[PDB]
């Protein structure tokens, strides 16, 4: 008795943190980075599709106007 | 074959097969019959929601824990738990695996025999072994000797043990554990406004406590300071919005367990009922359990008990002794932690009370040798 | 004429709607956008956080 | 309502067969503002709201700002001497009284029925009113299907349609053995 | 007649454009929600941490 308290604390004392480690650097480099530039290039398209929306609707109340 | 390290307890049921390092499902123990009257047709309602479903849908149920204080006041409820457990959060049928039990200390006889005449009838184990809540949670320590104060959510009771010899002249069960604190909790709360009266948000109540409370490491401090500034004022939101803050109720909620005149209660504080549970002990052992004070349960998870306590002790034991007080991060499923090593043994292989055995001798077999 | 009038009528007011709704549409992505790189730079907060924790 | 402010232009109509017309002016015209007092400053200025209507015989008339006011009335049932709030508070009071742990699903699932919710601009009207009285967290959501009108009966059939429902029927000998406070017993 | 199909037809395209919007903004909304729930979990988790710190 008190001789699995290293095998089984000593394990995890290292394992665990370098794992959680490995698991915060690989999650923030996938999430971060990957997130901006999709809003980005979300928020790109959205001023492309505002810039149609206001030709066709400046064109069809042109034409309309009467 | 694999044992079943069930472990009733009462407030979360934790189960898991023999040999891990945690248990397998965690979920809380309550019955819930639906209280409205249900207009759509075919929606598929059924009668009972147990468990982790009956706090999704606690929005229409009346939740009933069938658990008092370690007694179980309600047995065709409990055996609804059970069966969950097996068939649904382990999948395994129980009539290929033994089952190894936990019961409080200082517990009616009746309770003990109707659970095994439960397991040997209804589920038809082919062996069960019921054992003390509190000599798990000290193996789980990896100690041999250490007097272990396990404050679970039903009871706070207090086994002494040196050398692997228990003292069964010095457990002190006390009845003050986490559902006390509960209810005290949801009680202060109303000094500020916020009504929390139906049984499903006594499960907000038990949120607001875990995630805010915390114990005070000096009281009459803690008290001044609160009235003066307002750096303890900590908002939560609740399930629809509305942020509630929380001042002084913070640490005024645990310290019920020190001086348990705030409930009404008349017996002494956790920190004196453990110098009180070493002092019955004999002269030449009390240096021992003095340095191996053990912590375990779910209520001794608040942030700062560890000191609150040792610092109480230090003042009430004389000046030369050492107190240490052992907090595991696992404090949670000690216990159960400590149920699956003592599973996992060959010594104890021999231990259990074998299905002929009660055959022979009735559900009365559980006092009896096979202990 | 009824059935024309009528029609004219609901698809104008199906035009300012619609306009109304795209307005609606590019103000929720931009805000979205918006709280998702202030999450993003908190993110990398945590990350030069977690490249001074190699020091474990 | 919208008979009675009609009389401030010049058009009365007090024959219970006028009111059918007067229902057609409603349903044709009237529409839900989005927020009554700038309405009530835009349409006392400008005149682009006036719409025209012919009726039965000839003789167009021109609505003002009568177009607004008569649905207003459902958020304001003052105007029509009644006590109570209107539709968008008493759904809120309605939420309320629901218990604590459902009344984020309630918010998010508002269903609008009947006739008389398929006014041009009401679900945005009544998501503005419930948003403001709503905690700021939790999300206002307003269903209102395009086939409104017939909700009750499409539900009725739908209803009438299952399997499960067959054994709770009103069958006659049960009613000729209990009468007819049947309806109230087992059998709702 | 050829004044009415073509509102008709002009109204349909626009109304299932509206309706193609509305389920695009629920999509959305419910996205940008869970968004900023899980901001407010991880500030309230970071606090949690800075008065953990506070403690030890
Ligand atoms: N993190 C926590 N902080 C404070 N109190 C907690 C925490 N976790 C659990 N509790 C309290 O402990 C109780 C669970 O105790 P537990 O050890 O599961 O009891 P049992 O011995 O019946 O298993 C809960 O009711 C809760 O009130
Ligand atoms: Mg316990």
């Amino acid at each position: 008795d008190f001789d699995d308290i290293h095998r089984k604390r000593m394990e995890k004392d290292l394992n665990e943190l370098q794992a959680l480690i490995e698991a915060h650097f690989e999650n923030r480099k996938k999430e971060e980075e990957e997130l901006v530039s999709l809003k980005d290039r979300i928020e790109r398209r959205r001023a492309e599709r505002a810039e149609q929306q206001r030709i066709r609707n400046e064109r069809e109340k042109e034409r309309q106007n009467r | 074959t694999t044992a079943l390290v069930c472990d009733n307890g009462s407030g979360l049921v934790k189960a898991g097969f023999a040999g891990d390092d945690a248990p397998r499902a965690v979920f809380p123990s309550i019955v819930g019959r639906p209280r409205h009257q249900g207009v759509m047709v075919g929606m598929g309602q059924k009668d009972s929601y147990v468990g982790d479903e009956a706090q999704s849908k606690r929005g229409i149920l009346t939740l009933k824990y069938p658990i008092e204080h370690g007694i179980i006041t309600n047995w065709d409820d409990m055996e609804k738990i059970w069966h969950h457990t097996f068939y649904n959060e382990l999948r395994v049928a129980p009539e290929e695996h033994p089952t190894l039990l936990t019961e409080a200390p200082l517990n009616p006889k009746a309770n003990r025999e109707k659970m095994t005449q439960i397991m040997f009838e209804t589920f038809n184990v082919p062996a069960m072994y019921v054992a003390i809540q509190a000599v798990l949670s000290l193996y789980a320590s990896g100690r041999t000797t250490g007097i272990v104060l396990d404050s679970g959510d039903g009871v706070t009771h207090n086994v002494p043990i040196y050398e692997g010899y228990a003292l069964p002249h010095a457990i002190m069960r006390l009845d003050l554990a986490g559902r006390d604190l509960t209810d005290y909790l949801m009680k202060i709360l109303t000094e500020r406004g916020y009504s929390f009266v139906t049984t499903a948000e006594r499960e907000i109540v038990r949120d607001i406590k875990e995630k805010l409370c915390y114990v005070a490491l000096d009281f009459e401090n803690e008290m001044a300071t609160a009235a003066s500034s307002s750096s303890l004022e900590k908002s939560y939101e609740l399930p629809d919005g509305q942020v509630i803050t929380i001042g002084n109720e913070r640490f005024r909620c645990p310290e019920t367990l020190f001086q348990p005149s705030f409930i009404g209660m008349e017996s002494a504080g956790i920190h004196e009922t453990t110098y009180n549970s070493i002092m019955k002990c004999d002269i030449d052992i009390r240096k021992d359990l003095y340095a191996n004070n053990v912590l375990s349960g779910g209520t001794t998870m608040y942030p700062g008990i560890a000191d609150r306590m040792q610092k109480e002790i230090t003042a009430l034991a004389p000046s030369t002794m050492k107190i240490k007080i052992i907090a595991p991060p696992e404090r949670k499923y000690s216990v159960w932690i400590g149920g699956s090593i003592l599973a996992s043994l060959s010594t104890f292989q021999q231990m259990w009370i074998s299905k002929q055995e009660y055959d022979e001798a009735g559900p009365s077999i559980v006092h009896r040798k096979c202990f | 004429s009824d059935k024309l009038k009528e029609a004219e009528t609901r698809a104008e007011f199906a035009e300012r709607s619609v306009t109304k709704l795209e307005k609606s549409i590019d103000d929720l992505e931009d805000e979205l956008y918006a709280q998702k790189l202030k999450y993003k730079a908190i993110s990398e907060e945590l990350d030069h956080a977690l490249n001074d924790m190699t020091s474990i």
